[PDB]
């Protein structure tokens, strides 16, 4: 008599697809209709604490990323102090600063190489 | 021309499958209830935990973020 | 100023009694950075701070003046201990390093991994 | 071992309408745009279409369903983000599924569904491995659905209905 | 916290006896008594070794104070002991007995046979014994008497090899294990091997960090699996466990955090201990190939 | 709290589980089987052969009964069982923890 | 079953007999008892390894149990004194040995199991 | 059976609503920040510009299947199709296509291509080769029959996703029981053989090449019933 | 729900001796009045004896030796 597309039969099948046939009618359900409220709250709290810790590790300790994937492009970071001066003054000062930076790198390298005998 | 081929062996496999007993399926149906089981990615939701993480990282940036030294390598 | 990486700001060398007073762990006492370490420890004692603050502060906050000398000394100490300043040069250019041997002792045995054939 | 053997079916002359959505009752996505209710329902379904596309969840919002008893084939008009499409299904390949089964088929957490998506009346085509979802605000033809060819006494198969789709 | 070898030996025997009682808690069953007796026999062997080492120390130096022994052993390093037919180095023999007892109590390869059977104890007792209480006695001995082992040829050769072998063995057996308590026990064996290898590297700070991380997270994981077993009605095998995330929501997430920390995984508090161990690993060993391969396999 | 007076073991009824529920669950399990034709004909006094359970089908039904009832049944007991009455009696009187 | 396989110094042959059939001397059993006990043991082991196992496949479990059921029906039909029946018994005993798992799950409702005798019950005396 | 209503301080479904993220229940109400609510409320999305963008710039309805019967284009003017793979074929195609982008890209981008290759080699030999690659090599994308030749044309996915078709005589086809190959290739069937049918394996005796058919593949009744294949 | 009868005395089953306690097995049995047990449990009984156990152990550990060799070679050439 009944046919598919009948709402009552569809509801019956939806509720009975995964039923426990060995149980009495009205109590033949297998799913849990809820989750322990206090347990879930505490679990989510501790999970959030762990996630925050992992993220802080990722952020402040990128050593794993550096040694596993290499150094990625760094977002721009600079100061606009040089814009205060303009013209030949700016050009000469910029060239002097560039020369000083290169000389500083070389000075660091040579100092590291030379200072091997500082500690007697 | 009387040669066993795809159709013949498809029928053989269908017959083999039909020979199974539904008793085991009936007793085990409860195991695979969709209302009762999910996947680890679905259960472990990072939506709000990531929001708290962002709040904490923002607080760090605006409290101790100033006093850090760039390390280029 | 213009002092070597092992000397501190005051160019003062602490005696054994002073080291015992400002007791220094053997790990640091073994190295050459005791003179730069002691001022940093004294500054931390004068201005105690939490471990969270120590981790999250990249300039050591109040004790930055002494930490600069200590950090320079630590860099030089560790670099000379592991010979990294020569190993990195050989890694960067083995051929040129052999051409003008930075250290034949290390060059004669150095062999970069086949996987790292950049 | 179930094999997808095709029978090359064809439509008959006079179909019998079984499903007709009260919304989207007009013909054409242009008519849906010009109709107030159709436009808002389309916007609410936009996440449904997004789930169809990016989450690889095979599902279709079905409207204006007809039945051909001579060949026993259902003609479904489905609404997608682009327009109305016509599809044909064989009754032998159509089985009912629970709403939770429909949700759990996809491994991605689906967006919060709208309130007009009929959860009880969700069906599954095994040949296409696809889901059909109807609209709550709709009209069902009682005489059409009470056709002898649609009876469970003829379309029922325990192994197919209960054991064919095991999501786990 | 022992001030002299006599108090150390007293504490050694006391932990042995109390661990025996905890293992034999189910006194009505004689099956539990067999595991308890196995642990008791191994503990008595370790007591013999420790007692003999203490006797050698007392005969050499007329003192049992720990600080005095640590600050005096270097003077007597050059001495030898005339035994039955061989002239054994004094430091080598003393360190041999100490390392033997330490291996027995830390469940290294060969002497670990009792640890899997000690899981008969209730989960709290198992967690306490396997986290930082019973299985770290050898690590404590090595750390406390480090000046002795620094001048020990036997220690130099034996600590890294046995540590790495135990690490590999425990790691693989734990990976292939199917029972929760057995898995944790074999993981404990592997981490004790890693602790031995860290001490071999010789950075006491790294050893202490490894000990703390392992103890805390092993204990937490043990508690979580105990809740799981209690829910599952004392069935400790997860072949009968499935879909427990909803029935034990807190346990699932707590176990996730505790396990990611315990098993050294990237971007976790437990990655640095293994990183430092590999940083400190020495390369002058003759069996370095086997040592390094075993360490890598155990770590993975 | 237990009274200070001497109290003896109280064997209320030999059944440690509701025998009616045990019997109904066992009958449902039996009816689930393919060889079983008429669930109505099954009674506690009905023998396995007459209800239609073959000797080989019996072991399958008993394994699933063990799974359902959370107990293990020895081969000796399973072979001693002669009717659904005996089966349900043994299962109900069984202490699930032995 | 007493579940005392790993205790009382059983030899491998005795343990195999205990696993396949409830008895240590299967010769005392008759044909029906032998076949039924072996079928029960095979089904129990297949359920343990392919239902309550590591990433178990239920379709494979169904196919395997169906094949085993057909084979055991043929075995029961066969006469006791047949080399074919002997071959079937040897095949399934070998299967039991292959699936033998040290530290296999022992139900708490059986004697000699873990937690079997944790408590001493005081008598009315 | 539920007695929560008997107590005023007992938990409620309003208190359990927060579990809908981790628990699957049919929708009850729409929050203000749901995608559906946002789209239906904000008038920007109602603009014909956005509507036309949705209509055009996305997956088309033309490629959507419209029937349970499929008649793919004939490979040869006289051939007729029998079997065709729908989803696993596309998945294998897209996987093997990675060799045309990841591999040259890896060579031109990675600092240590030799390190990448040394890592990939053992990865391929364990858990990848048997997992996907051998199954794809033996996978049958499509099968047609040429009656004049009395042959079967089989389409296969090659390296970098290239598709190639080969002919095999119907007289050289045999059925290989899964029992004869399970022990030989346990690992292959253990980790990679799930997609294809285990009990419907065929092989060409002359060339010793196997044919794997997808479980979720479409077969033609007429093609199966053609006298050449019966 | 059901009112269970008091815990069964059957939970501890009295053990009745049916075999002579040989003096050659003195202290080789963990004597008990309910569940007597052998002093040593052999779970890996599929191995007939220790010698076959050694053979199986070495044959299977060959795989781990190969794994160690491959890992060391990879680290050695890199
Ligand atoms: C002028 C206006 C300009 C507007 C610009 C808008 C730009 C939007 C850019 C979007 C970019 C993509 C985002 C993707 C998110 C999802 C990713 C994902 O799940 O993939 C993994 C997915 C698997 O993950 P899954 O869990 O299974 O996915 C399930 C669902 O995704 C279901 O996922 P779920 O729900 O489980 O979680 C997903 C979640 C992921 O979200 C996160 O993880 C982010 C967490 C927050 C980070 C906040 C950082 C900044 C703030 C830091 C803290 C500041 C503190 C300030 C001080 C506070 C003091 C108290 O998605 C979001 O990001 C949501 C947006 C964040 C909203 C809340 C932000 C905070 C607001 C302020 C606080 C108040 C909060 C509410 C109240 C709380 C209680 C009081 O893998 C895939 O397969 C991906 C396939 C591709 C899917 C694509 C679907 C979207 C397609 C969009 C196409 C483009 C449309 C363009 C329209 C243009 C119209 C004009
Ligand atoms: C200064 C130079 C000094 C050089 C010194 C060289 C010293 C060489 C010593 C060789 C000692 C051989 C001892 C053989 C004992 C046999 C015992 C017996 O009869 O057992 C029966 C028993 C079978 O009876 P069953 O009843 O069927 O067993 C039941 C099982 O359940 C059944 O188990 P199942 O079927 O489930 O699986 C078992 C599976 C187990 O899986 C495997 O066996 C595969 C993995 C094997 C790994 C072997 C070790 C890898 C290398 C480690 C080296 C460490 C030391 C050096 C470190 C240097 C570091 C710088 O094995 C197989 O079935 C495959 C059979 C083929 C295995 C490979 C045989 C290789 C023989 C040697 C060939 C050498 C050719 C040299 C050509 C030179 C040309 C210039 O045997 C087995 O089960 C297989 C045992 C296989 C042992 C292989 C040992 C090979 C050692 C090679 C060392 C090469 C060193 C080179 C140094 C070069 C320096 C420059
Ligand atoms: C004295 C100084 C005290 C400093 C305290 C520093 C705290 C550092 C915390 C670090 C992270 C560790 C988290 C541990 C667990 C707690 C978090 C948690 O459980 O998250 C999961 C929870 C929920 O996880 P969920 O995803 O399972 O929950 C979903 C269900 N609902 C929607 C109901 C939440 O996360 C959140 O609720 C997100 C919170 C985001 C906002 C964070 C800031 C809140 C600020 C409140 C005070 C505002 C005062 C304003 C005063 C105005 C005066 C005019
Ligand atoms: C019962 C409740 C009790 C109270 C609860 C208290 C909660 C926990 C509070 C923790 C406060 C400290 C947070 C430190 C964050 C990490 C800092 C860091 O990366 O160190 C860099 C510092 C800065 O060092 P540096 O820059 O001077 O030099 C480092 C040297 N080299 C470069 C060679 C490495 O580095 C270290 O000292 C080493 C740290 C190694 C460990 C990294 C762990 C990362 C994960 C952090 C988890 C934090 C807890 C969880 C989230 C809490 C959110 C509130
Ligand atoms: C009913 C009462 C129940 C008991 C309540 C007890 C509450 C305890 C709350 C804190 C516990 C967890 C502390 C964080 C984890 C340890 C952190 C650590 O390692 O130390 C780092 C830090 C050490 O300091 P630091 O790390 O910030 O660095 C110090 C900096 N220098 C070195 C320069 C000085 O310690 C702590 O933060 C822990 C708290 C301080 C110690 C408090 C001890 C006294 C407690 C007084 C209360 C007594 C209550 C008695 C109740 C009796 C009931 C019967
Ligand atoms: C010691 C010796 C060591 C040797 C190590 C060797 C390492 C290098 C190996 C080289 C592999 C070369 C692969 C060739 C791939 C094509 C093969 C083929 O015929 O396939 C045709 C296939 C199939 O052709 P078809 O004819 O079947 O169909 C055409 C395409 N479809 C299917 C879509 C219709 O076509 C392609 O895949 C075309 C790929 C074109 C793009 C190829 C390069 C992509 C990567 C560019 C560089 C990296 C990104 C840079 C981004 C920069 C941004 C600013
Ligand atoms: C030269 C001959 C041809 C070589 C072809 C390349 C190898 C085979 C194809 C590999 C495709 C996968 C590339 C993933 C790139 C991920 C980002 C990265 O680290 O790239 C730079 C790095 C290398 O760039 P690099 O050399 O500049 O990095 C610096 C060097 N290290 C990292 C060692 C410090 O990529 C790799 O390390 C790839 C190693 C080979 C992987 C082989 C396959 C196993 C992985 C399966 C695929 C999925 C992996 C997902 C990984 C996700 C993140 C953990
Ligand atoms: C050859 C190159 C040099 C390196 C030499 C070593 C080669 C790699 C050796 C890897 C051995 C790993 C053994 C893991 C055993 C896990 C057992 C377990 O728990 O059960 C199975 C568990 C699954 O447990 P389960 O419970 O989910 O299901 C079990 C199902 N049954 C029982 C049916 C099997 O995990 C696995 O299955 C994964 C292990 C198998 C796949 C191994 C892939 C190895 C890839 C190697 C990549 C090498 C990269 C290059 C660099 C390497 C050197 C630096
Ligand atoms: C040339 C070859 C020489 C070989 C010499 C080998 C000597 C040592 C042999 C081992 C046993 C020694 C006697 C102690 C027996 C203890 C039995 C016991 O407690 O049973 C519990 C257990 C039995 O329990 P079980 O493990 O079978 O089961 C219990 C666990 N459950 C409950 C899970 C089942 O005994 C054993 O397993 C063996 C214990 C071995 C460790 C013994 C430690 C003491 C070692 C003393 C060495 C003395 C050397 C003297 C000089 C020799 C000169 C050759
Ligand atoms: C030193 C080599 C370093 C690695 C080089 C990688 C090259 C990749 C491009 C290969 C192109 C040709 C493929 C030929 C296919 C074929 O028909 O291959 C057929 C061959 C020959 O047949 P048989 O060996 O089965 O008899 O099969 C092989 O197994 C040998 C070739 C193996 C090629 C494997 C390519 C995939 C590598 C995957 C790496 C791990 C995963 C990486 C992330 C996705």
């Amino acid at each position: 008599g009944t046919s598919i597309f009948s709402r009552q039969f569809k509801k019956a099948f939806n509720d009975a697809k995964y039923q426990n046939l060995t149980a009495a009618q009205g109590e033949t359900y297998s799913h849990l209709g809820w989750i322990s409220n206090v347990d879930l709250r505490l679990g989510r709290a501790i999970f959030t604490f762990g996630v925050v810790g992992i993220a802080f590790c990722i952020y402040l300790e990128p050593s794993y990323f550096h040694e596993t994937f290499g150094h990625m492009s760094q977002p721009p970071k600079y100061d606009l102090i040089d814009s205060n001066i303009n013209g030949v003054e700016k050009k000469l000062n910029k060239q002097i600063l560039h020369r000083e930076h290169n000389e500083h790198k070389l000075d660091g390298f040579v100092s590291m190489f030379k200072g091997s005998d500082v500690a007697k | 021309a009387g040669r066993k081929l795809f159709k013949h062996y498809i029928n053989e496999n269908i017959k083999s499958n039909n020979e199974q007993k539904l008793f085991f399926y009936r007793v085990n149906r409860w195991r695979w209830n969709t209302k009762d089981n999910t996947t680890a990615p679905k259960f472990l939701r990072l939506k709000y935990p990531l929001l708290v993480t962002g709040v904490c990282l923002f607080a760090y940036d605006w409290t101790y973020g100033f006093t850090q030294v760039d390390a280029h390598h | 100023g213009h002092g070597a990486w092992n000397e501190n700001q005051q160019h003062y060398k602490y005696s054994k009694e002073e080291i015992e007073a400002y007791q220094v762990p053997m790990r640091i006492k073994a190295g050459p950075c005791v003179d730069t370490y002691i001022p940093l420890k004294k500054c931390f004692q004068e201005n105690p701070t939490s471990f969270a603050a120590k981790m999250l502060d990249g300039r050591k906050g109040k004790c930055a003046k002494e930490f600069k000398y200590y950090n320079t000394c630590l860099n030089h100490w560790q670099t000379y201990e592991n010979n990294s300043h020569v190993t990195n040069a050989y890694w960067a250019d083995t051929s040129k390093a052999n051409a003008d041997g930075i250290s034949n002792t290390y060059g004669g045995s150095f062999r970069k991994g086949l996987a790292w054939l950049n | 071992n179930y094999y997808n053997i095709m029978r090359q079916v064809s439509l008959d002359s006079n179909p019998i309408v079984l499903y007709q959505s009260s919304t989207f009752t007009g013909n054409g996505l242009q008519e849906f745009y010009e109709n107030a209710d159709a436009l808002t329902k389309y916007l609410k379904l936009v996440p449904f279409f997004l789930e169809k596309n990016l989450y690889d969840h095979p599902k279709q919002f079905v409207i204006k369903m007809e039945f051909h008893p001579q060949n026993k084939v259902l003609s479904l008009d489905c609404l997608t983000h682009q327009g109305v499409l016509k599809k044909t299904v064989n009754l032998e390949n159509l089985i009912p599924v629970p709403y939770e089964d429909y949700v759990q088929f996809c491994r991605r957490k689906l967006f919060n569904a709208p309130l007009f998506l009929d959860t009880e009346m969700i069906y599954f085509n095994t040949f296409q491995n696809e889901f059909y979802v109807f609209d709550k605000n709709a009209k069902w033809n009682e005489e059409g659905i009470n056709h002898p060819e649609l009876d469970i006494s003829k379309l029922y198969n325990e192994k197919a209905w209960f054991d064919s789709l095991r999501i786990i | 916290s022992s001030g002299n070898f006599i108090v150390l030996f007293l504490g050694w025997e006391l932990i042995g006896l109390t661990s025996f009682f905890l293992i034999n808690f189910w006194s009505t069953r004689v099956g539990t008594l067999k595991a308890a007796f196995k642990a008791f026999s191994f503990n008595k062997l370790s007591d013999l070794f420790l007692f003999f080492a203490i006797l050698i120390i007392f005969s050499t130096t007329y003192n049992l104070d720990i600080l005095s022994f640590n600050n005096q052993i270097y003077l007597y390093e050059s001495y030898n002991i005339d035994m039955f037919y061989w002239s054994i180095n004094l430091i080598e023999i003393i360190s041999f007995f100490f390392i033997s007892c330490a291996f027995i109590k830390s469940a290294q390869f060969g002497a670990h046979i009792w640890l899997p059977d000690s899981m008969e104890a209730p989960v709290p007792a198992s967690a306490l014994i396997h986290s930082a209480t019973l299985v770290s006695a050898g690590i404590y001995l090595l750390l406390r008497l480090s000046p002795l082992f620094e001048l020990s040829k036997y220690a130099y050769f034996i600590l890294p090899l046995i540590g790495s072998v135990t690490a590999f063995y425990g790691g693989l057996v734990s990976a292939f294990q199917s029972d929760t308590k057995k898995t944790l026990a074999y993981s404990t064996i592997s981490h004790c091997g890693f602790l031995m290898v860290s001490y071999s590297t010789g950075v006491l700070e790294f050893v202490i960090l490894y000990l703390y991380v392992h103890g805390f997270f092993k204990a937490a994981t043990f508690l979580c699996v105990g809740n799981v077993n209690r829910f599952n009605r004392n069935i400790q095998d997860f072949k009968r466990m499935g879909g427990f995330y909803k029935y034990l929501p807190f346990e699932c997430l707590a176990s996730f955090v505790c396990m990611i920390n315990l098993s050294g995984l990237p971007l976790t508090l437990g990655f640095y201990i293994k990183h430092l161990l590999f940083i400190g690993l020495v390369e002058s060993y003759t069996l370095y190939p086997l040592i390094f391969s075993s360490l890598i396999l155990g770590a993975i | 709290y237990a009274p200070q007076k001497v109290v003896l073991r109280n064997e209320k009824s030999g059944y440690y589980a509701n025998p009616d529920d045990v019997a109904r669950r066992l009958i449902r399990l039996i009816s689930l089987h393919d060889k079983v034709q008429n669930p109505s004909a099954i009674t506690l006094k009905s023998t396995w052969s007459e209800i239609g359970v073959d000797p080989l089908s019996y072991v399958e039904i008993m394994l699933e009964a063990e799974n359902e009832f959370y107990i293990e049944l020895a081969d000796e007991d399973l072979e001693r069982f002669r009717t659904v009455e005996d089966a349900v009696e043994f299962i109900a009187r069984n202490f699930f923890t032995n | 079953s007493k579940a005392y396989y790993f205790v009382k110094n059983f030899s491998w042959a005795e343990v195999s007999n205990l696993l396949c059939y409830g008895t240590k001397y299967p010769t005392v059993l008759n044909h029906q008892q032998k076949v039924t006990r072996l079928y029960r043991a095979t089904l129990r082991r297949v359920y343990a390894h392919q239902v309550e196992g590591y990433k178990t496949d239920f379709k494979q479990y169904n196919e395997n149990i169906t094949d085993i059921g057909k084979d055991f029906n043929k075995m029961l039909a066969l006469k006791p004194e047949s080399l074919e029946l002997q071959a079937y018994f040897k095949k399934y005993e070998d299967l039991q040995e292959e699936l033998f798992d040290p530290a296999m799950i022992i139900d708490e409702s059986r004697p000699y199991a873990a937690s079997s005798g944790r408590y001493y019950i005081f008598d009315d005396y | 059976g539920d007695i929560r209503h008997k107590f005023s301080n007992e938990i409620t479904d309003d208190d359990y609503d927060y579990q809908r993220a981790m628990h699957v229940k049919p929708p009850k109400e729409e929050s203000l920040f749901q995608l559906t609510n946002i789209l239906s409320s904000v008038p920007v999305f109602k603009t014909r510009f956005f509507l036309d963008f949705i209509a055009r710039n996305l997956d088309t309805n033309s490629a959507v299947s419209t029937s349970d019967f499929v008649a793919p284009p004939r490979v040869h003017e006289n051939s007729f199709f029998v079997y065709h793979s729908r989803e696993l074929g596309n998945v294998i195609r897209k996987y093997r296509s990675l060799e045309s982008i990841v591999l040259p890209g890896a060579l031109l981008t990675f600092t240590y291509p030799l390190f990448a290759a040394f890592v990939a080699i053992p990865s391929y030999y364990f858990m990848f080769n048997a997992k996907i690659y051998e199954m794809s090599r033996r996978f049958v994308v499509r099968m047609d029959v040429l009656p004049h030749l009395e042959m079967i044309s089989v389409q296969r996915i090659g390296a970098f996703g290239i598709l190639y078709t080969k002919l095999h005589r119907i007289q050289d086809l045999e059925y290989v029981p899964f029992d004869q190959v399970k022990e030989q290739e346990n690992y292959l069937w253990a980790i990679g053989g799930h997609g294809v049918d285990n009990q419907l394996i065929f092989k060409d005796r002359s060339t010793g090449e196997f044919f794997y058919f997808e479980r979720q593949g479409v077969w033609d009744a007429k093609g199966l019933n053609h006298p050449l294949l019966n | 729900g059901w009112d269970r009868p008091d815990v069964p005395l059957s939970f501890n089953p009295l053990y009745v001796h049916k075999r002579e306690l040989s003096i050659f097995d003195t202290n080789m049995w963990m004597y008990d009045q309910v569940y007597p047990e052998y002093v040593i449990s052999y779970n890996e009984i599929h191995l007939v004896d220790q010698w076959k156990g050694l053979k199986e152990s070495f044959s299977q550990s060959a795989y781990w030796w190969a794994m160690m060799a491959m890992v060391f070679g990879f680290y050695f050439i890199n």
